[PDB]
């Protein structure tokens, strides 16, 4: 500390904090219920 | 030994049967069957 000025102790903030919100929005949207992929099913013949 | 990437006929096993247990003859035909088609495709109909 105190040689490395203040903010070299970790990964550096690349994306601006404002843009981070826009990122989060799109993420939450496209991963929510609007998803489509679905797993598993069952084959069986019935006349119902 | 020789090879053949052939699957549209047999043309490789030929000969006369000599006993009801003979295992090296040609090929004889089979019962003449019919269509019997019923796919499994999510609400196919009757065709009875």
């Amino acid at each position: 500390a105190n040689l490395d000025p203040a903010e070299f102790e970790n990964t550096p903030q690349l994306i601006e904090n404002s843009n981070m919100t826009r990122l989060q929005i799109a993420l939450k949207m496209l991963t929510g219920d609007m998803d489509d992929i679905v797993k598993g099913l069952i084959l069986h013949k019935r006349a119902c | 030994i020789t090879n053949a990437r052939t699957n549209n006929d047999e043309t490789h096993a030929t000969g006369p049967i000599e006993d009801l247990n003979s295992t090296s003859h040609g090929r004889e035909p089979e019962i003449e069957s019919f269509a019997d088609r019923a796919e499994l495709a999510m609400m196919i109909q009757g065709m009875t």
